[PDB]
């Protein structure tokens, strides 16, 4: 047993523990810097860079090469919310809520916020649309569970808003992403499946009232959905939990 | 009720996915197996294909030999009685040779030599499997992160079974191949070295195990809470940041004061997981070889009243 | 000047009322402290 | 000190008021518990022993 | 200061208590009603821990301990020096944890996300209460709880674990440990797989969820999917904590002897109970 | 009482008392639920062989 | 209450009942537990 | 001092009243538990 | 003035008067209970 | 000017009337208890209990 | 209990509630003191 | 000395005021606790001894 | 941005610093008085 | 030596200022603690010895 101490009580175990303290400090520094590649530098509530930026410096840029010639993404870098954010600050001082100026469910702010993602479809490893409706997919069928096609859709106010027509599925995942719903006007809106309660005789939606499914954003194509459209649909649907609340 | 996205309420099945091929040798690849509806209620119901290269088959053969050797010794301990074998299955043990043999291979087969043989088998199997994971990352052009994350647990395993017995000078120190035999080995290891709780690296390993549980509860809950915005698709949220990534970041930004990104949270995750076995291996290595009484050591280093 | 969006008259009135509360609170504390010191002095 | 009202030209009153309230009540409970911990100033035990209630 | 994308989310609403009284941000932190409550409880707990340090007579951070009352007080009060400070700090800690969970609920509502995080935190809170409330009360003494010290609470763990022999033979303990270990393994695998896909070999294209599915099918012949892996991580952690609180709710309340003897019931099954040969024959 | 009343001062007093009653009643409900939970755990401990197989002190008194 | 939820509560209660019955009849609690778990799992896995 | 009514010009009373109610009930429960824990005041014997 | 809450001066005055009336009533009740308990069993 | 709905105001009015009755009764009872306590205080302060007067009445 | 509502066709509630509150409080005080008087429940020792 | 006001050209006064307030209160608490931990300066028991309140 | 990262002017900074120095000196004087009172009460040297 | 100012051309003043401030406070507290731990420099115990307060 090498229980000999170089000085004081500093033996080999003490060397190990202090070495690990040094290594842990370095590793925490590294991990924190690797996590400052989005949303930096910090900005004031008017959009200008803030006086304080934190004790951790920003890391060096790194470049991702998207698989299908979609371009090289370098992070960190310049950032901008390239969309019309419609909010007015309630207080002159910092740190207070910004009130929506208009209908927040339509402006895309707060819990209804959406991100200006690329307006291109999601490509799998085969270079094809990752998500496509049931018909567009070849051979995909409801393998198990309730089949939510033709079922009524009941909003949070307990009034039918439409009927389910098709399911959009994921090709490399084989996951049921979206439900297509037809309203009274014969048009189709997409619903994320994480927001629908597929019962035995109905497909309930607690997020949206019946007179809001038409307010769901639509899609430029009826077979391909882009990341921008998916984000808009999801943001609008999830915003109804706070904003469509007063109508039960 | 309100859906929580813990089970898929609708399953969909399509063509068998045979996977991609960057530099993959298609010859070794298997064919798609069956589909599991029960297991598909939680994730991908597809099974297979399985790649079987040269390190893969080496690992399969060596692991088969190791497990089968333990099984034959267990049958020998049973008196070849199937009823005993199913009665004393947990209490069986392929123990290492007793300390008077030291590190010598000159131990009787019934007296720990069989343990040496099985240990060789498992050593070869696990190292070939590590090579297998590295090569499978290599073929698809992916990073070798899984190989190094495996190497952390491999190092803890090597300390427990190989490096520490060599340093202590006897195979008797190593862990037996039994169910309760290795539990008893663990408890006796703590008692012999005087309350392994006061091993600082045991404490660090527990810190990172508790941290792994905390971090995976946090990350799983976060991703499920933003799965309504396509939070599951983490790679695309890295390439093309959506509202899911921003809401996940802002939740922890407003809760804790700092946050991760969709990519760096997985750096946190991998390091939190591998530090468990890294610190654990260091702590086991120091036990006995450097410190024989951890509570007295603690007393001498703070950590405990005098 | 600058942030908080307040005027000097508003700030003066606010500080005056806050000082009224401050001195009322401090006086109540002082009377409590003197009563306790009579009951069980600490010096 | 005559121009300390300018402290309200730096801080919005809403946050300062809640910060001060939390701080003051924390300090009050802090000192009360400090006294209730030492045997010299635990008024409960003082009154128990003075009136021979044990 | 805010992140480059934060401003569009800093909107009013979602608060359970108040609604504009405590609807603001101090730095990055969201202060609510429960933010105020949790700050008060945490500050009180920290100050009282330091005060108990000066009552203990030590300033070594690793030697500071705050012990619960002795077994003689049962489930009653205690003087601050004896076990009262521990009881107050337990009050403060419970309040702080609950307020933290409810503040997370408010943040979830304001961001329009699910409530998985506060629920998963309530699991840890109930494990803590199992150790400091449920087990002591079912046992009848606050002295069966653990002290608030870095190394003395490990002394509590060791003494309790040896009050019942080798605790490794508790079966709820066994399933909890298997859950913890497989949760750490799952976390390692998930972090490594995502990092490998997002960071390719060298100067080549980023990979796809199909690529990582392919890697894990070529490795172990299976992949659980990116939704499934997060489901599995949450389930493994929560069930590990559940069976942890289970192994310590039946210990010293239902089973009182050495846990190893439990495994006797299987070896004394009448068909093979009395067969000669083997370990126990 | 419902159609005539006396004065809006009564309505304001009633509203303030109602709000404070809401707060105090939520506090009371949570407190009493904790008391019920601990009472349940204690009564389950009552009917168990504990106190016939007591365990020693797991930590020194301190 | 979903079909699965009703089937789960029924599986639990039928497991308890048949476990008690086969524990008394089978001479040990292990036989009753195994029979109850087996039948309840076979009941709950099968849908309606 | 006669300007304390302006505290309602900053804080919305609808919420401050609920806050005070919960605060006072918690404080009363606190002092009752403190007394009950005292041997010289434990009126529930 | 500041109008952070949309309360006019007279509305604030009326509400504050009601609040302080209730406060004095509650304080008096507590004082009476305190004196009764102090007579029954003083803490000083 | 904001208040609540009339239905809750009816419960509020009824409880307010009942609380006013209970409050006046409690005020009377506690005034009497405080007067009894005041006489007890002045009696304890006095040189009484150094001169315990005998029992004016048989036990009965 | 249906027809008991007709009781408010007889007595003015604005006074009945005050009278009933007085009654119930005094009943409470009587019961409290009665338990005090017996030595096996006096909680104010 | 007379040109240290330039410090407010580098740091936001709100951040620095909050930081300094927290730091000052914590330092005051730690010094009070250091004094109260040593038997030489624990004023509660000092007074208890000087008045035989033990 | 050495001309002020915080966007202040050399005029506002002067006044803010003057008032902060006033408050710091008031606080320091109170501390000096308390230090001397305790030093008389029980000096530490 | 007389061209040391150019360090501010390579380091952000804000981060360096806060880092050096926290460094200085930590070093000061560490040195005070080392002195307080050593009995020959624990000025509280020295003062107690001078005035026989134990
Ligand atoms: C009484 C017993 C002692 C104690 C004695 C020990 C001993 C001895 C050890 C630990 C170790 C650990 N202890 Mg301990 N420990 C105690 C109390 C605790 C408590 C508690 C709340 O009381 C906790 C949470 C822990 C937790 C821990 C972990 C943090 C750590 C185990 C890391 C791990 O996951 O390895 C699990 C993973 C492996 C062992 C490697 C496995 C990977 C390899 C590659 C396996 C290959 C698989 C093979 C190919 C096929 C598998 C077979 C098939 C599946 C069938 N201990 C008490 C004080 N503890 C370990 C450590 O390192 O700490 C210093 C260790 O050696
Ligand atoms: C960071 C530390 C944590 C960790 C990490 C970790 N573990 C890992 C990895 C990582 C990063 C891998 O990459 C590697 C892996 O492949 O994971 C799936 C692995 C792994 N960790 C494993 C287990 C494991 N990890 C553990 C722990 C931990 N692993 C830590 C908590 C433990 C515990 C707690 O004891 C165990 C038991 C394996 C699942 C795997 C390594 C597998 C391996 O090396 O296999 C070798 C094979 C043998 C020695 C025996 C094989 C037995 C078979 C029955 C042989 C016959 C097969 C048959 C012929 C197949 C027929 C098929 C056909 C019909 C198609
Ligand atoms: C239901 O059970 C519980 C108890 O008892 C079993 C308790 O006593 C307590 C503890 C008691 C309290 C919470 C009282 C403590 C007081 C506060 C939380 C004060 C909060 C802060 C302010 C009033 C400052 C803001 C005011 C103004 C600006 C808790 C938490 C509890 O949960
Ligand atoms: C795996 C390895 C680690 C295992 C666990 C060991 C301890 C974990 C520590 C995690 C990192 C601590 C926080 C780092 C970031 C940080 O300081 O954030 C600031 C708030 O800190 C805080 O609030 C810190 C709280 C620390 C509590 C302990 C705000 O930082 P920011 O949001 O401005 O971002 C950085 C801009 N430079
Ligand atoms: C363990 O260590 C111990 C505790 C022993 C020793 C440590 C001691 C320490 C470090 C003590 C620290 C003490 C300090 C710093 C105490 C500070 C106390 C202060 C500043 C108290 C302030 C009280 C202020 C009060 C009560 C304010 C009342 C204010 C109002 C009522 C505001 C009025 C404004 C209204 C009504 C609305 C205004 C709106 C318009 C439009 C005018
Ligand atoms: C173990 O070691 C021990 C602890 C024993 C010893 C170690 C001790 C150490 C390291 C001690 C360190 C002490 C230090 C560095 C203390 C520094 C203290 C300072 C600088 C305190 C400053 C206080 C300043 C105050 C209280 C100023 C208040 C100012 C105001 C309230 C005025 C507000 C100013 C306004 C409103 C500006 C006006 C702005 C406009 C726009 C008009
Ligand atoms: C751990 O610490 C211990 C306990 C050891 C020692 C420390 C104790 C400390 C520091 C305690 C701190 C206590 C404090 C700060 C208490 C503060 C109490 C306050 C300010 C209470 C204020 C109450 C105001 C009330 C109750 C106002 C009520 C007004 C209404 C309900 C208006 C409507 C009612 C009217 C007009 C008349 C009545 C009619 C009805 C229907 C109620
Ligand atoms: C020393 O002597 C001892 C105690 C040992 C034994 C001697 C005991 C003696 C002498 C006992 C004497 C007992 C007697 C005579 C008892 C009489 C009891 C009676 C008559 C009780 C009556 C109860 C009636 C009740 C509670 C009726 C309630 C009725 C209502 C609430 C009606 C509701 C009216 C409404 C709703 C409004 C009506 C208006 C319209 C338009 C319907
Ligand atoms: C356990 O083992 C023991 C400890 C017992 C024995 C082992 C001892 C060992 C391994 C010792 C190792 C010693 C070593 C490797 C020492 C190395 C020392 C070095 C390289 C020191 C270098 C120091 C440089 C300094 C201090 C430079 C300071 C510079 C300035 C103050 C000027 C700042 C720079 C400015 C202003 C440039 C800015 C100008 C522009 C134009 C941007
Ligand atoms: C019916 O059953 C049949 C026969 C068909 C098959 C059944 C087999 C059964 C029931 C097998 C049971 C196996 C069990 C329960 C195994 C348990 C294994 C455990 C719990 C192992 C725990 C720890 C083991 C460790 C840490 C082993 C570490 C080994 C190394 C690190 C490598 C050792 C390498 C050495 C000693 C040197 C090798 C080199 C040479 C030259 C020998
Ligand atoms: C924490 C991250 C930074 C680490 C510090 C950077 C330097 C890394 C190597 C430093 C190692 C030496 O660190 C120093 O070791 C000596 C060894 O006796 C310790 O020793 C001291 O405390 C111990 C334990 O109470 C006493 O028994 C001993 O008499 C006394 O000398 C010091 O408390 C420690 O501060
Ligand atoms: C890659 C690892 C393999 C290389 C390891 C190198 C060191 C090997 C161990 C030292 C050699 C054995 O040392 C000898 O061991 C035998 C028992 O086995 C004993 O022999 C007496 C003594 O303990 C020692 O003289
Ligand atoms: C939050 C309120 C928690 C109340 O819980 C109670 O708190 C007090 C301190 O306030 C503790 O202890 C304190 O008061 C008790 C009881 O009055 C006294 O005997 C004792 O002198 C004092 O240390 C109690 O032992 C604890 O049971
Ligand atoms: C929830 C599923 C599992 C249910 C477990 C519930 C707890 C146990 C329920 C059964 C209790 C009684 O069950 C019965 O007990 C007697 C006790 O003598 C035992 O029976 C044993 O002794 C009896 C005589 O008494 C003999 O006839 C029998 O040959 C022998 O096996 C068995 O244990 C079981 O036949
Ligand atoms: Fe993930």
């Amino acid at each position: 047993m090498v229980g000999v101490t170089a000085f004081g009580n500093f033996d080999l175990a003490s060397l190990a523990i202090y070495s690990f303290w040094i290594f842990l400090a370095g590793l925490i520094y590294y991990l924190q810097t690797e996590n400052m590649r989005e949303g930096y530098p910090l900005e004031n509530e008017d959009g200008t860079p803030a006086a304080n930026q934190g004790p951790f410096p920003l890391p060096k840029p790194k470049t991702f090469i998207l698989p299908h010639g979609r371009g090289t993404l370098t992070v960190p870098g310049p950032e901008s919310e390239d969309r019309p954010i419609a909010l007015a600050r309630t207080a002159v001082s910092e740190g207070f809520p910004h009130a929506p100026t208009g209908d927040p469910m339509k402006d895309g702010v707060g819990p209804a916020s959406w991100v200006a993602r690329r307006d291109l479809p999601e490509l799998d490893g085969h270079g094809h649309n990752k998500i496509k409706p049931m018909k567009a997919a070849a051979g995909f069928y409801v393998s198990a569970g309730k089949n939510p096609i033709g079922l009524p859709v009941r909003g949070c106010d307990l009034e039918i808003a439409g009927k389910v027509v098709d399911i959009w599925v994921d090709i490399p995942e084989q996951m049921a992403r979206f439900l297509e719903v037809e309203l009274k006007d014969g048009s189709t809106r997409l619903l994320p499946m994480q927001m629908v309660k597929v019962q035995s005789n109905r497909v309930h939606v607690n997020a949206l009232s019946s007179d809001l499914f038409a307010g769901i954003p639509t899609i430029k194509s009826p077979t391909e959905v882009t990341l921008l459209e998916e984000d808009k649909i999801c943001g609008y649907v999830a915003g109804g939990l706070m904003y469509a609340a007063p109508k039960r | 009720a309100e859906y929580q996205n813990i089970f898929t309420q609708v399953q969909v099945r399509g063509p068998a996915d045979l996977g991609m091929t960057e530099d993959v040798n298609l010859a070794n690849r298997s064919g798609v197996g069956p589909f599991s509806t029960l297991l598909g209620w939680f994730g991908n119901a597809q099974l297979g294909p399985i790649y079987l290269g040269s390190l893969g088959v080496l690992s399969l053969f060596s692991g088969l030999m190791w497990f089968f050797t333990i099984g034959i010794w267990f049958w020998y301990q049973a008196g070849w009685n199937p009823a005993v074998f199913l009665r004393d299955l947990f209490f069986f043990s392929l123990e290492p040779p007793a300390p008077e043999y030291g590190l010598s291979f000159a131990a009787p087969l019934k007296e720990g030599g069989l343990w040496l043989i099985a240990s060789f088998f498992m050593f070869v199997a696990v190292w070939s499997w590590w090579g297998r994971t590295y090569l499978r990352a290599q073929a698809l052009g992916m990073g070798k992160h899984t190989a190094w994350a495996f190497l952390s647990a491999i190092w803890l395993w090597m300390v427990l079974g190989f490096i520490r017995p060599i340093l202590m000078g006897s195979w008797s120190e190593a862990v037996p191949y039994g169910i309760f035999s290795h539990l008893d080995w663990t408890n006796n290891f703590s008692l012999v070295h005087g309350n392994l709780f006061y091993n600082p690296f045991h404490g660090l390993s527990i810190a990172f195990l508790y941290g792994s549980a905390l971090l995976f509860a946090m990350h799983g809950a976060t991703i499920l809470a933003v799965s309504r915005f396509g939070g599951e698709r983490e790679l695309e949220q890295i390439a093309d940041r959506g509202t899911a990534a921003e809401r996940a970041a802002l939740f922890w930004r407003w809760t804790m004061g700092f946050n991760a990104t969709m990519e760096g949270i997985h750096r946190w995750a991998i390091w939190m997981a591998v530090l468990v076995t890294l610190t654990g291996g260091i702590g086991i290595l120091l036990s006995g070889t450097v410190v024989d009484n951890w509570y007295v050591w603690g007393q001498n280093h703070g950590m405990a009243p005098l | 000047l600058g942030y908080t969006g307040l005027t000097d008259e508003q700030a003066q009135e606010l500080h005056s009322v806050y000082m009224s509360g401050l001195w009322l609170f401090s006086a109540v504390a002082i009377v409590a402290h003197l009563a306790v010191y009579i009951w069980r002095p600490w010096f | 000190m005559s121009k300390f009202y300018k402290i309200w030209m730096i801080f919005d009153p809403r946050r300062v008021f809640v910060a001060q309230g939390v701080f003051l009540f924390l300090l009050a409970v802090m000192i009360h518990l400090i006294l209730l911990s030492t045997p010299s100033y635990n008024w409960l035990e003082i009154s128990a022993a003075k009136y021979n209630r044990v | 200061a805010l992140l480059s994308f934060e401003r569009k989310y800093r909107v009013p609403g979602g608060t359970l208590v108040g609604g504009n009284l405590f609807d603001f941000w101090v730095g990055p932190f969201y202060v609510g009603f429960f933010g105020v409550a949790t700050f008060f409880f945490a500050a009180l707990g920290i100050i009282l821990i330091a005060w108990s340090a000066v009552l203990q007579g030590t300033w070594n951070p690793q030697l500071i301990s705050v012990y619960p009352p002795a077994l003689e007080y049962g489930l009653g009060g205690a003087p601050l020096a004896k076990g009262g400070l521990w009881q107050i700090i337990t009050i403060c800690a419970t309040g702080a944890f609950v307020s933290w969970a409810l503040r997370e609920v408010e943040i979830c509502r304001k961001l329009g996300i699910g409530y998985h995080i506060p629920f998963a935190f309530a699991f840890a809170i109930l494990a803590y209460l199992t150790l400091v409330l449920f087990r002591p009360v079912m046992m009848g003494a606050w002295g069966y709880a653990f002290p608030y010290g870095i190394w003395t609470h490990l002394d509590w763990v060791s003494n309790t674990g040896y009050t019942y022999g080798n605790f490794h033979y508790n079966p709820a303990h066994m399933i909890a440990i298997t859950f913890f270990f497989t949760n750490a393994l799952a976390l390692a695998l998930h972090g490594a797989l995502v990092l490998s896909a997002a960071n390719p070999e060298k100067g080549k294209e980023m990979r796809t969820p199909d690529h990582e599915d392919t890697f894990f099918r070529d490795l172990v012949g299976y992949s659980i999917g990116t939704l499934g892996i997060h489901r599995l991580g949450l389930l493994l952690s929560l069930s590990a904590v559940f069976f942890s609180a289970l192994c310590m709710i039946i210990t010293g309340t239902i089973w009182f002897d050495q846990w190893v003897d439990w495994w006797q019931w299987w070896v004394k099954l009448p068909w093979w109970a009395n067969i000669p040969g083997g370990i126990n024959g | 009482n419902d159609h005539l009343n006396t004065n809006p001062k009564t309505n304001l007093r009633l509203w303030v008392a109602f709000q404070m009653m809401k707060g105090a009643g939520w506090a009371g409900g949570v407190f009493f639920g904790t008391l019920l939970l601990i009472g349940f755990f204690r009564v389950v401990g009552r009917m168990l062989p504990i106190d016939e197989n007591p365990a020693p002190a797991p930590n020194i008194t301190g | 209450v979903s079909e699965f939820a009703f089937r789960l509560m029924m599986a639990a209660v039928i497991f308890v009942g048949v476990g008690i019955m086969f524990a008394f009849a089978g001479g040990h609690w292990f036989v009753g537990l195994v029979v109850g778990g087996l039948v309840a799992a076979f009941f709950a896995a099968t849908p309606n």
